[PDB]
């Protein structure tokens, strides 16, 4: 019945920056608050217990504090390995409740994507479907616009995107866009192009191929 | 050291039953509360249930009350989550944890999690197609169910520059992903590039050579 309102939902900071995440309990929870870190694909990890105590093995850059119903997690010097989602939790009453989470990404300089386009393989075509893949490699920031053009006509509803988690070594993202067509529709057109707009590019970059050539 | 190890997850039909186990090492579960906490795909953490194994007292989240039963066997140092009347909304990674120091240390140890997928869809192994070619190359791992799949390159010898994308759910209800890698253009045509795809739920293993 006790809610934990966590803010912000996401934040970006550079290596070495001081990061602040806050959590407001809907009523008094004394010091029965914990903070957790969760990295992609891993179980949550305890950082702070009893509002302000650093848990065993946790780097000293993490700290917690309390003021009334307001709880604060601080990272004094943000590191690249700190890319994760952070969660507050109260256990003053049952059920224990979690905050909604704060996604923390590492800020870095703008980097333009390297763009690649892949036609469907001849093996896939024999199966009856055609997938066209556009790759945006190692870019920052995450926001990017990728449009498909088939015979110079803009496509809608036939592509899906996927984005990697931030790279641990250079803090970039990579992105795939996949255009799916029937084999019959694929063979009815010539020019397949993916046009990429990104902050790191002076003007949109287009990679294309002509079917069969 | 303290360990919590889950088992028992997998793919189950809606309306079905499944029992998870949480095996504790390095401490006695008689001393603590044991919890189950779950995480739906792309969502946050949700507490499910707790038990105090010494007297078997239990508490449940309203979302699972009556349908799920948490239990424990102190002589096996193991706790259990019996799930019944399973619904698609129950699809999640299920974690077990403990209250450390009677709660003072909060949830200080967690298991690795076990994925529970509630769906009427049948298992299906992936089709693997080459993404033929600094140059980029890759493999398209298409039309599989359920999660997860793993991808390596050259049996683990190629790791730098690899990006294996998170799977997307297609309109057909099947998953699809690509794994790519950037390599020196000078290596094409002589150096062999093989993607190693494993889909344990369907017992499918594919090694696909990617040729220019």
């Amino acid at each position: 019945d006790i809610q934990m309102t966590q803010s912000p939902s996401s934040l970006s900071a550079s290596v070495g920056d001081r990061v602040t995440i806050t959590c407001r309990a809907s009523q008094d929870v004394n010091t029965a608050v914990a903070w957790y870190q969760q990295k992609p694909g891993k179980a949550p990890k305890l950082l702070i217990y009893s509002a302000s105590f650093l848990y065993s093995g946790v780097p000293s850059r993490f700290s917690g504090s309390r003021s009334g119903t307001d709880f604060t997690l601080t990272i004094s010097s943000l590191q690249p390995e700190d890319f994760a989602t952070y969660y507050c939790q109260q256990h003053y009453t049952t059920p224990p409740t979690f905050g909604q989470g704060t996604k923390v990404e590492i800020k870095r300089t703008v980097a333009a994507p390297s763009v690649f386009i892949f036609p469907p393989s001849d093996e896939q075509l024999k199966s009856g479907t055609a997938s066209v893949v556009c790759l945006l490699n190692n870019f920052y920031p995450r926001e990017a616009k990728v449009q498909w053009k088939v015979d110079n006509a803009l496509q809608s509803g036939n592509s899906q995107e996927s984005v990697t988690e931030q790279d641990s070594k250079d803090s970039t993202y990579s992105l795939s866009s996949t255009l799916t067509l029937s084999k019959a529709a694929y063979e009815k057109h010539k020019v397949y192009a993916c046009e990429v707009t990104h902050q790191g590019l002076s003007s949109p970059v287009t990679k294309s191929f002509n079917r069969g050539e | 050291e303290v360990q919590l190890v889950e088992s028992g997850g997998g793919l189950v039909q809606p309306g079905g039953s499944l029992r998870l186990s949480c095996a504790a090492s390095g401490f006695n579960i008689k001393d603590t509360y044991i919890h189950w906490v779950r995480q739906a795909p792309g969502k946050g953490l949700e507490w499910v249930a707790r038990i105090y194994p010494t007297n078997g007292y239990t508490r449940y989240a309203d979302s699972v009350k009556g349908r799920f039963t948490i239990s424990a066997d102190t002589s096996k140092n193991t706790a259990y989550l019996q799930m019944n009347s399973l619904r698609a909304e129950d699809t999640a990674v299920y974690y077990c944890s403990r209250w450390g120091g009677d709660g003072f240390y909060a949830m200080d140890y967690w298991g690795q999690g076990t994925l529970v997928t509630v769906s009427s869809a049948s298992t299906k192994g992936p089709s693997v197609f080459p993404l033929a070619p600094t140059a980029a190359l890759g493999c398209l791992v298409k039309d599989y169910f359920p999660e997860p799949v793993t991808v390596s390159w050259n049996s683990g010898a190629l790791t730098s520059g690899v990006h294996t994308f998170p799977a997307v759910l297609q309109s057909s209800g099947l998953y699809s992903l690509s794994s790519v890698v950037t390599v020196p253009s000078s290596s094409l045509g002589t150096q062999t590039y093989i993607c190693n795809v494993n889909h344990k739920p369907s017992n499918t293993k594919v090694d696909k050579k990617v040729e220019p």
